[PDB]
């Protein structure tokens, strides 16, 4: 291996990229059994934040700072830092890590990193007496030992190119999609890589390739070096005066890209013809790159260079995600929820099997949903007529009550519509609109326990639960009648069908209480409890309708206060009786 | 990256650079949609940039004389943020051969090159020739060559100016709407139509696609195009590429090939290329030709299954995985 | 909705009209960015004239 070890610790500088990259690191970290390369992430916009990598199965949590210098502070292991931002900010990120005294190897991946800044990156690295590799470079890949940048693929790709143990090859491209595939063809007809570096695709790169082959030639492990170029600079004729100029103990194979001499000094034709010349295995296509390696990868065996030792090792495989075990069956999540009314999971939503748009177009209305999300089945016209006229009727009652004073204040308070309104729905219980439910219960209880004992219903409902749920009102009385139970009540008894025993005591109680005190009427909630009762809607959805009927109304409030541009709402203080103790000193502690 | 004679002398005029007055719409050179008209002994002058810096390289012989007269030339090499001083330019024009006042304003010029250059992120400069009126002392940059680093574009608010053409001729309309569409992605996505060729490349990566190239070049073949799809590039761009290929003439196989991908999605990148050979097809396109799949990198299964399906809808289809060397698909469509 | 809009009105909805080309380049950058009901609901009560606090 050459530059990336066992040892390095790095630093990820820059946002998604650099995470993906970190999760493909951590896949190999799990293969060859290492912990984390990754200790840091450094990006601004992200700064405070953690990141969830997995190792295998193994969450790891890896924190995300402001700058290097607080990274570094906390992680005085990093010695490497892979740049991932892009070309506008990754040169400055590139210089604050050379100069960090931890740093020893810079990695850039960006693109577009203009020549003047790649060049003052080089003389600054060589002053430091640091590395850089790239810009353009996919990463660097030491065989069972590290990998920095996405450098590899797959998981499935790492296990095929043996990259779980070092074998003989070095790895030297321009092209980071080349270099995989070099990986490749080491595997396939030699005995895998020790390192697979991509110098990057630019003018300038941070290190040329003599500067890798220099470091080759001292790794006992490589015995043969996969250089990959193109047309371009002078980097490989470079290399050919590097394998001239003295014995070397590597053998260099090398396919140049570039001998489009037929279609439109740093010629394809001149770079293979120096390397040639040098002594280097050059095939006439990279189709026979393979052949090359065939051909070094014998001469070591026979050599005595490369062992015949067999791969005696039981490789671990990635764990599936929780959904691709339970599509085989071959675990048990116990779901968090049950849901009957609603399924999201297509197109469209289904509300108690129906398509919510195939509803509208064959003619239904609101009515109808409320209907199929709260009972399950499709209303009768019958139905649906009297659901439309409880909800119109109950929409608003002016700014007065509870829920309408609640939505008023949140919005005076300066609160958004949603959460102003919840405030105001806050109010919906025992004494204002929420006594749907309980009239229903007990009117329906008054029916079958009562029948013709209304001073007996009143009696134990007293001696039992106190006021009667819908029953009296603050400013509706017998003197000023509340003309939405009269409009409801000869709905029902004049344009209906339907047969309502439990409406029918509630008139009967009414003309008892009102006996007793005037105010005492049968109000809405008491009026829409029983007609729901009577016409057999579940129990719990009885609310239902107040609940939602009276979001019309508090939206309503809510919007008008906004358009008005009310000040906040500080209650007048002639209004307030303060009750309070008298005053006191406080004693000593 | 090439540019045009008037952003070139708008660049020297930005850093005093003695330019003849120029308009762009007496000389008539053409920039055919774009001409240029500009007022009409010689010198020369170039900045050339290298890995430590750039080389000024100068000559008394301007003109079309300097092909012989390259012993003439006088170099310096700039090391990189270490710009020479006025008077070792007037001492290096004083080794080619210019004498007293002449050096100074000869070495005065060179150091606004050398402005010019660090400040516009240039690759090179060459002004041939450099002229003198003697009667007046008055110096004009006649021929303009200027190369700068396009990437750095960001830095530059004033680089009100595209780059010329890499191909002597502008592009067609397929290549400028490929351009569009790589400017506009993440990834990238390059298309160079070449004249004839019955062989057609769908090919992943740069690298990749010049070893594809160089593969038909020496089996004899003729290239029908250059492309390359490359850093994961969505897949109606990869589709749009796809399509632009097969409206291609006279083309008898299609190569579909590319090394071990390191990033790129290939059943992402395959279903582009797959909606898009069934667009063709039913366009009445494909007939007749035989398409050459190989290909590795992530979801690598998923793809290369996704397009030996292609075979039941009638596609003269073979697909390969990595076992088949990369380049050997070229042979096998070269025999066919 | 949007269909509805389209073939069953003769309404003219600019807000709508931009969002749908909006979404055919948002959907380019990534597929999941595409006009959701909110902007959808937002775009056809605008081209309606509702008072702009009442659309949520
Ligand atoms: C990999 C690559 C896409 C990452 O670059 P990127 O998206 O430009 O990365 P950044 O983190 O710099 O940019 C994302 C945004 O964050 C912003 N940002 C980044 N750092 C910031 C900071 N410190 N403060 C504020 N904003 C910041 C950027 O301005 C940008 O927003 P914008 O698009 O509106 O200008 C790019 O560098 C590149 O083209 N690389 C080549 C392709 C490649 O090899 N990819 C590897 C895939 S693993
Ligand atoms: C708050 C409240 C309970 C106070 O009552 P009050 O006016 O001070 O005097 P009472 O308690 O005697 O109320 C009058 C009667 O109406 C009854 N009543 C009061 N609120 C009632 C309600 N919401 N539902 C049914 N009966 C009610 C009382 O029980 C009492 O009847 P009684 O003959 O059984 O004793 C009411 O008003």
């Amino acid at each position: 291996s050459i530059l990336a070890n066992k040892d390095t610790r790095a630093v990820i500088i820059g946002g998604v990229a650099g995470v993906n990259a970190a999760k493909r690191m951590a896949q190999f970290d799990f293969l060859v059994n290492r912990p984390l390369t990754v200790q840091a992430f450094v990006y601004p916009p992200e700064a405070g934040q953690q990141k969830e990598i997995f190792r295998g199965g193994e969450l790891k949590n890896v924190t995300v700072y402001d700058s290097l210098a607080p990274a570094l502070e906390e992680h005085p292991d990093i010695n490497t830092a892979l740049i991932y931002l892009g070309a506008s900010r990754a040169a400055q990120a590139a210089k604050e890590a050379l100069e960090s005294p931890n740093i020893q190897l810079v990695s850039m991946i960006t693109e577009g990193v203009p020549e003047k800044d790649a060049k003052r990156l080089k003389k600054l690295a060589q002053k430091l007496g640091k590395m850089l590799n790239g810009p353009s470079s996919i990463g660097i890949m030491s065989a069972g030992e590290c990998r920095l940048g996405v450098i590899g693929g797959e998981f499935k790709n790492l296990k095929l190119c043996n990259l779980y143990r070092q074998g003989s090859f070095g790895v030297l491209t321009k092209s980071g999609g080349l270099s995989n595939e070099a990986m490749w063809l080491c595997a396939q007809n030699g005995d895998g890589i020790t390192s697979a570096v991509a110098i990057g695709g630019d003018a300038y790169p941070g290190t040329d390739f003599v500067t890798y082959l220099e470091m080759f030639e001292k790794d006992p492990a490589t015995k043969a070096v996969v250089m990959i170029g193109e047309v371009g600079g002078n980097l490989e004729e470079e290399a050919a005066e590097w394998l001239a100029a003295e014995p070397r103990r590597i053998k260099l194979i090398a396919a140049i890209g570039g001998t489009c001499q037929e279609v439109l000094a740093g010629s394809a034709r001149s770079k293979m013809n120096a390397l040639r010349d040098a002594g280097a295995y050059v095939p006439d296509t990279f189709g026979g790159l393979s052949k090359e390696i065939k051909k070094v990868y014998e001469e070591l065996i026979a050599a005595g260079e490369i062992s015949t030792e067999i791969d005696e090792a039981v490789l671990p495989e990635l764990p599936p995600r929780v959904q691709e075990v339970m599509k085989q069956g071959e675990v048990i999540v116990e779901p968090l929820i049950r849901t009957t009314i609603s399924d999201d999971r297509g197109e469209e939503p289904r509300y108690a099997g129906y398509a919510a748009s195939e509803l509208c177009s064959k003619g239904y209305g609101i009515e109808d949903v409320i209907g199929l999300l709260w009972n399950k089945k499709l209303p009768t016209r019958e139905e649906s007529e009297i659901i439309k006229r409880i909800v119109m009727i109950s929409a608003d009652h002016g700014p007065a009550v509870s829920g309408a004073f609640g939505s008023i204040l949140a919005a005076c308070a300066g609160i958004d519509m949603p959460q102003a309104v919840s405030a105001g729905m806050t109010m919906i219980g025992p004494r204002f609109g929420g006594a749907v439910t309980n009239a229903g219960k007990y009117f329906k209880m008054a029916v079958e326990d009562y029948p013709n004992d209304i001073p007996g219903f009143l009696s134990w409902m007293k001696k039992n639960v106190g006021p009667v749920p819908g029953i009296g009102h603050r400013v509706k009385s017998v003197k000023n009648p509340d003309q939405r139970v009269k409009y409801l009540v000869s709905y029902i008894k004049n344009e209906t069908s339907l047969h309502t025993p439990c409406l029918d005591y509630a008139l009967e109680v009414e003309k008892v209480t009102t006996a007793k005190k005037g105010n005492l009427i049968l109000n809405v909630d008491g009026t829409i409890g029983c007609i729901l009762m009577d016409l057999d809607f579940p129990v719990h959805s009885l609310n239902g309708f107040f609940v939602l009927a009276r979001t019309i109304g508090m939206i309503g409030h809510w919007i008008d206060q906004n358009n008005q541009n009310s000040r906040l709402i500080r209650l007048y203080d002639y209004l307030i009786n303060y009750a309070v103790k008298p005053e006191q000193e406080v004693p000593e502690k | 990256a090439k540019i045009l004679e008037g952003p070139a002398m708008k660049l020297f005029n930005k850093w005093g650079i003695p330019v003849p007055n120029y308009v762009v719409i007496l000389v008539v050179k053409a920039h055919i949609g774009q001409v240029i008209i500009a007022e009409m002994a010689e010198f020369y002058v170039s900045i050339i940039g290298n890995k430590d810096g750039a080389e000024l390289l100068i000559s008394k012989h301007g003109g079309v004389d300097i092909e012989d007269n390259w012993d003439s030339v006088r170099r310096i090499q700039i090391e990189l943020d270490e710009n020479p001083t006025i008077e070792q330019l007037t001492e290096l024009a004083k080794d080619a051969g210019f004498e007293g006042e002449i050096a100074e304003r000869v070495g005065k010029i060179c150091s606004r090159l050398i402005l010019c250059f660090d400040n516009e992120d240039a690759q090179s400069i060459e002004i041939n020739p450099l002229v003198i009126r003697k009667s007046d002392m008055r110096f004009a940059a006649l021929d303009a060559v200027m190369n700068v680093d396009y990437d750095a574009r960001f830095r530059h608010a004033d680089w009100d100016f595209k780059p010329v053409s890499e191909i002597g001729r502008p592009f067609t309309e397929a290549e400028q709407q490929i351009m569009e569409i790589d400017s506009r992605i993440k990834g990238s996505v390059k298309f160079v139509e070449v004249p004839g060729g019955e062989i057609a490349l769908l090919t992943a990566g740069g690298g990749a696609s010049v070893f594809y190239a160089d593969a038909v070049v020496a089996r004899g073949g003729t290239i029908a195009n250059y492309a390359e799809y490359s850093g994961d590039p969505a897949d109606w761009a990869v589709e749009a590429l796809t399509e632009t290929i097969c409206r291609l003439p006279n083309i008898k196989h299609i190569i579909v090939g590319g090394a071990i991908a390191n990033f790129t999605d290939v059943k992402a990148t395959f279903s582009g290329i797959i909606n898009g050979f069934r667009e063709s097809k039913s366009k009445g396109y494909l007939e007749g030709v035989k398409i050459w799949v190989r290909r590795g990198g992530p979801n690598e299964a998923q793809g290369l299954a996704a397009i030996k399906q292609l075979q039941e809808e009638g596609f003269d289809i073979h697909v390969y995985d990595r076992s088949m060397p990369m380049t050997d698909i070229v042979d096998l469509a070269m025999k066919s």
